[PDB]
């Protein structure tokens, strides 16, 4: 159901891309690839499995998980969020296809990664 | 007129402890040091900043990188990015927990005055703040 | 001979970093070096009194002058306006900044001078090129470096322009809506930096 050298499930196209990235590009990358293509997304552990049938760590579409927090004093003191600019350490979600375990790593890292879209 | 050990300034009073403990015990052990103690808050863009900045350099009795600050994520998600990079909220899960960074630190280069957020289970020494009892 | 009525004659070291992304067209590129071959018109340029240093930046930098180059004044005004567009796709504002500090001041020989670094920002540069960007501010501001953001455009880095001005009392933002402010604002400007550097 899926163009050439991708892969199917559920009406979704997968691909693994032994490509060397940070996620930015990898999240690019996918995104130039068809036209509704992101990095892959898991809804569910049986989408991992699938994934895993497509260094030891690949990005996935999880992206700045720190900077999007909510941040308070442990003494309540009041700040303005307009204040907090890049405040955490810019990072991003690689999977482990073996024991499928997700790491917070630093985005500029480069990792090979896989896309997905649907037809 | 701040305790002994203790610095003031603006009306608090600052304490470096170069005790290592985890984030949480950090919090604990500042509350119980003062009446409305706890991991030292600082405003920003402000001159507490080079204040607790210069308090722990010239203490900072080890060679420690870090020095616990009171502030934290807030999320109670071992993540806070709510969505995947397509648009599907996220739900299902499956974080490694030593990766989760939510407690803050202020960190050594520049003269611990920059922050970085790291694992809480890390074990640091702190700055105390309590207003004068 | 001062070609104009204002002729700062300060002692100050003031570098120019122009955005060099692709932001900025190649005909608004030249505004902006029009821009700066202004400031520098209105500038007493020598080792003594105002020393001036003009930067491209895009993903990295090229530097067309430094504070140390010997040169009449319109030679150097000469090579700003020679300036090549580059029209790069990303203009690291962190890695310019960075370059500042540790190039440009690697060592400060004139104390006696107020520094300033004016940042003439058109985009937004990726948010992972950004980890040192404090960093680097608060390195400059620890050498006495102002830094006063200059934005031009929809694009530019607001967060970033705001955040600069904090930092240092001494560091003020100026916003505009296109290069087309560059002049109705050039006086301001020159005027305000002028008045941070020593008699």
């Amino acid at each position: 159901d899926c163009p050439p050298d991708w892969s199917s499930y559920e009406g979704h196209c997968y691909r693994f891309f032994k490509e060397w990235m940070h996620w930015d590009d990898a999240e690019e990358f996918c995104t130039e690839q068809q036209t509704g293509a992101h990095l892959v997304s898991f809804q569910s552990k049986e989408e991992a499995d699938f994934v895993r049938s497509l260094g030891d760590v690949v990005w996935i579409g999880l992206s700045d998980v720190w900077n999007k927090c909510r941040f308070e004093w442990t003494d309540g003191m009041e700040f303005d969020y307009d204040d907090y600019y890049l405040i955490a350490e810019y990072e991003c979600v690689a999977s482990k296809p073996t024991n499928n375990k997700w790491w917070i790593i630093p985005c500029t890292r480069f990792k090979n990664f896989v896309c997905e879209f649907q037809a | 007129d701040c305790p002994s050990g203790w610095s003031s300034y603006e009306g608090n009073c600052y304490k470096f402890f170069q005790q290592k403990m985890n984030w949480a015990d950090a919090e604990r052990f500042c509350s119980e040091q003062a009446k409305g103690g706890h991991l030292v808050s600082i405003k920003i863009y402000s001159k507490e900043k080079d204040f607790v900045g210069d308090l722990v350099t010239k203490n900072i009795q080890s060679s420690d990188l870090y020095a616990w600050i009171g502030l934290r994520v807030e999320n109670k998600e071992k993540q806070c990015s709510s969505e995947w990079s397509d648009g599907s909220s996220v739900s299902y899960e499956n974080v490694v927990e030593r990766t989760v960074k939510k407690c803050f630190a202020l960190e050594k280069d520049l003269g611990f005055v920059l922050w970085i957020n790291l694992y809480c289970a890390q074990k640091n020494p702190f700055v105390c703040k309590s207003p004068p009892p | 001979p001062p070609l104009h009525d204002f002729y700062c004659s300060r002692l100050l070291d003031l570098v120019f970093l122009l955005d060099g992304s692709s932001r900025l067209s190649e005909a608004e590129f030249e505004v902006l070096k029009a821009f700066v071959v202004d400031m520098m018109e209105r500038l007493r340029v020598s080792q003594k009194w105002v020393r001036v240093a003009v930067v491209e930046y895009h993903d990295g930098s090229h530097a067309y002058i430094g504070l140390k180059d010997r040169k009449r004044p319109s030679e150097l005004r000469r090579i700003a306006s020679q300036v090549k567009y580059a029209g790069s796709q990303v203009a690291s504002t962190s890695e310019v900044l960075k370059y500042t500090l540790f190039q440009i001041f690697s060592k400060i020989d004139r104390p006696e001078a107020s520094r300033i670094a004016l940042l003439l920002m058109a985009s937004q540069e990726p948010q992972r090129m950004s980890r040192n960007f404090v960093r680097y501010v608060q390195g400059l501001k620890k050498k006495k470096v102002i830094v006063i953001p200059v934005g031009i455009g929809p694009h530019a880095n607001l967060k970033q322009i705001r955040l600069i001005e904090k930092q240092a009392p001494e560091n003020k933002a100026f916003v505009l809506s296109s290069v087309d402010e560059l002049e109705q604002q050039r006086d301001e400007i020159v005027s305000y930096l002028c008045d941070l550097a020593p008699e």
